[PDB]
């Protein structure tokens, strides 16, 4: 009855950030200290909760969102940030309660010749709202001339692919990210630390 | 940040013939997640002929749909444009390019010449 964090953190495949994955966690016991100590993470940043307090708390639901971005973009996975990732792909709310966890995945997600499997949204008419997901792929009209289905200058396919090459600098290497959000509603709190 | 896009594969063929263009990228750093093949006929506007983003999001201009195929090399930062069933109006200098931020980059090299002549 331990929470299935292994299925999230140790997943063989991770989503593209524009099509980010969400798993709901419920009705289970979670040791967050064990999680914290389970690997050499490069980011483990909590908001409104703390690593030292989580094992004494109960929540109605935990959501685990996961995806790949490049190293220099992990700083955008935080409340109050701007940039292509925060604005167009994955947005946290200002009042976020949870933890942002990341690790370098260059050994899995780069490839000689480039790994092109991971995508992000490069253009959007307006910013995302918090926890919004946009998987659309219609041509983006970047100027005032209508595109009429024809791509070219000022008429763009809206996604770009990372081109993860093993020799990239670390800021441009792939990082796997898990965002844990802790929700407390007027409902039974079924996700608890071992101290309960 | 430096990139060189080496364009090759053009030639002189008869109508109905085929060519494979190659856009081979090298350098310390470049964004190869989107690659576009452009062409400019004499005294005409440059147009995007075909684009590939990621592994499998492709675009073809109406006039080449069904005749051209864009693809990636499996082991190298190279993209190919297979041009089949060539027509005289495909005659142009073909250029490949990549994105820099939210726009096609300012790279505009020597390209490769395609001539289709009856
Ligand atoms: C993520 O996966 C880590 C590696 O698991 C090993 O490889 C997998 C492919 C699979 O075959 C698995 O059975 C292997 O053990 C886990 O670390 C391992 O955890 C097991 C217990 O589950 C432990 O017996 C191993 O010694 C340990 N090996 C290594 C190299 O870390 C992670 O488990 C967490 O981290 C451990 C350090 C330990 O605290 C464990 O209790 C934790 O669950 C996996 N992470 C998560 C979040 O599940």
């Amino acid at each position: 009855n331990l929470c299935p964090f292994g299925e999230v953190f140790n997943a063989t495949r991770f989503a593209s950030v524009y099509a980010w994955n969400r798993k709901r966690i419920s009705n289970c016991v979670a040791d967050y200290s064990v999680l914290y100590n389970s690997a050499s993470f490069s980011t483990f940043k909590c908001y409104g909760v703390s690593p030292t307090k989580l094992n004494d708390l109960c929540f109605t639901n935990v959501y685990a969102d996961s995806f790949v971005i490049r190293g220099d973009e992990v700083r955008q996975i935080a409340p109050g940030q701007t940039g292509k990732i925060a604005d167009y792909n994955y947005k946290l709310p200002d009042d976020f309660t949870g933890c942002v966890i990341a690790w370098n995945s260059n050994n899995l997600d780069s490839k000689v010749g480039g790994n092109y499997n991971y995508l992000y949204r490069l253009f959007r008419k307006s910013n995302l709202k918090p926890f919004e997901r946009d998987i659309s792929t219609e041509i983006y009209q970047a100027g005032s001339t209508p595109c009429n289905g024809v791509e070219g200058f000022n008429c763009y396919f809206p996604l770009q692919s990372y081109g993860f090459q093993p020799t990239n600098g670390v800021g441009y290497q792939p990082y796997r990210v898990v965002v844990l959000s802790f929700e407390l509603l007027h409902a039974p709190a079924t996700v608890c630390g071992p101290k309960k | 940040s430096q990139v060189q896009l080496q364009e090759s594969g053009g030639g002189l063929v008869q109508p109905g013939g085929s060519l494979r263009l190659s856009c081979a990228a090298s350098g310390s750093f470049f964004e190869f997640g989107t690659v576009g093949w452009f062409r400019q006929a004499p005294g005409k506007q440059r147009e995007l002929v075909s684009r590939i983003t990621g592994n499998d999001h492709r675009y073809y201009a109406d006039s080449v749909k069904g005749r051209f195929t864009i693809s990636r090399d499996n082991d190298e930062t190279t993209v190919y444009l297979q041009m089949d069933s060539l027509k005289p109006e495909d005659t142009a200098i073909y250029h490949c390019n990549i994105l820099e931020g939210q726009r096609w980059s300012n790279y505009w090299g020597q390209g490769t010449q395609v001539t289709v002549s009856a």
